[PDB]
């Protein structure tokens, strides 16, 4: 699944 | 391996439904998208996150006749009543954690047009070259485009009715109060100059053609 | 309202280097990070990286390792690119945006910073009079130019008869061949104005402390 984490 | 692939630049009437479409590669089918808007010389602005399941959410002074839905790894903007305003380059975006670091990834974008906006036709401005200039054996033919709207032109320049093609520079067009306004440069030789019947400047506007000539000879 | 904030049009010679600025206001800066992306004249959009200003954690677009250093100061709300080692391909508009820490969404950008990396020099202006051919001489008004041929760098300040003739003018923006720009200027007046009375265009270029004032002559 798509994740996004900065 | 995360991928975006925009729908044709596509052209729209004024008032009608525009469908753009945004496909993501085929495993990462479930993605949230961004769509961003970008007007020609602006930077672009946030239109919406559109979800797997066609949920959306538009950004900060985005109307309502923009909505979004999806369909398997397509993602859609929809434009319901296409106004000039929306004239645009649209241009998804998806973001990801790919080898333990966040990476953003573009479409290559997609060049919307409003056909049958409000036109007003270009005036040409023609000017030979000075005295000055011919005496440095140079020739700088300027057609200056003015009053248009809206801004697409394309500019020819013609030697006794036929193409010159080499030493031409031409301008995008930019705003002049409400309107735009471009200019092109033909670049001769003082002999080339003196060699022809004529020179055309040849504009091209939404279907229409405003042309104006100038010839080097006398007026007897 | 948000506000990003770039710093201004940057020229620089190639392999040197350039920092652009990114000042936030409105929003709490290390609620949010801060993104760049990369803008080549006629092409699309290019994701350089993001810097996480509550963290200091950053990530690239692999392309622009070793091209790209993001830092950020929270005391100042500044985010910053330093781009190094400049090169042709690096001449673009750049621009700042606020993303969150968890979603893709750039939602509020910067205006843009212009770096061009050019050897250019700087060159002053040829300024010719243009006057009509006999045919454009028969009407009820009468269009004069001037042609400001192959200047460095930008900008000219172009008036006719020292702005005593302000309506009626209209000022091109400059096209640029092979690192020279050129443009023109236009006004309109009525032909009972014009040979009869003068007409000056005054062209200035700071860049190279010039002035050249032309009179337009039948």
């Amino acid at each position: 699944v798509q994740i996004i984490n900065k | 391996q995360l991928v975006l692939t925009q729908s044709s630049s596509a052209s729209f009437s004024l008032g009608a439904s525009a469908k753009l479409t945004c496909t993501l590669s085929s495993q990462h089918s479930t993605y949230t998208i961004e769509w961003y808007q970008q007007q020609p010389l602006k930077p672009p602005k946030y239109v919406m996150e559109l979800k797997k399941d066609g949920s959306h959410s538009t950004g900060d002074g985005i109307p309502d006749r923009f909505s979004g839905s999806s369909s398997g790894a397509d993602r859609y903007l929809s434009i319901s009543n296409i106004q000039p305003e929306d004239e645009a380059i649209y241009i998804c975006g998806v973001g990801d954690t790919i080898k333990e670091q966040f990476v953003y990834v573009f479409g290559g974008g997609t060049k919307v047009t409003v056909l049958g906006q409000p036109k007003s036709t270009p005036t040409l401005t023609v000017f030979p070259p000075s005295s000055e200039e011919l005496k440095e054996n140079k020739a700088t033919l300027v057609c200056l485009i003015s009053n248009f709207s809206p801004s697409g032109v394309t500019v020819a320049w013609k030697a006794n009715g036929t193409p010159i093609t080499q030493g031409v520079d031409t301008s995008n067009p930019t705003k002049e109060g409400n309107k735009f306004m471009a200019s092109s440069f033909l670049h001769l030789t003082s002999d080339q100059w003196r060699s022809h019947n004529s020179f055309t400047c040849q504009v091209t506007h939404e279907g229409d053609t405003v042309e104006k000539s100038l010839s080097p000879a006398e007026c007897l | 309202q948000v506000q990003l904030q770039q710093s201004g049009a940057a020229l620089v010679r190639p392999g040197t280097s350039v920092k652009v600025s990114c000042r936030a206001s409105e929003y709490a800066f290390t609620n949010y990070v801060i993104e760049w992306v990369k803008q080549r004249p006629g092409q699309g959009l290019e994701w350089i990286g993001v810097i996480n200003p509550g963290s200091g954690g950053t990530n690239y677009n692999e392309k622009f390792k070793g091209k790209a250093t993001l830092i950020a100061d929270k005391s100042s709300s500044t985010a910053y690119m330093q781009l190094s080692s400049l090169t042709s391909d690096d001449s673009a508009v750049y621009f700042c945006a606020r993303s969150t820490y968890y979603s893709g969404a750039l939602d509020y950008w910067g205006q843009g910073t212009s770096v061009t990396v050019s050897s250019a020099k700087t060159t002053a202006p040829s300024v010719y009079p243009l006057a009509p051919v006999c045919g454009d001489t028969t009407g009820s008004s009468v269009t004069l130019g001037c042609l400001v041929k192959g200047y460095f760098p930008e900008p000219v300040t172009l008036t006719w008869n020292s702005g005593s003739l302000s309506s009626g003018v209209h000022t091109f923006p400059a096209v640029l061949q092979s690192d020279l720009y050129t443009l023109s200027s236009s006004v309109t007046v009525t032909s009972s104005t014009w040979p009869s009375q003068s007409i000056t265009c005054n062209v200035a270029h700071p860049a190279s402390s010039t002035k050249v004032d032309k009179k337009i002559e039948p």
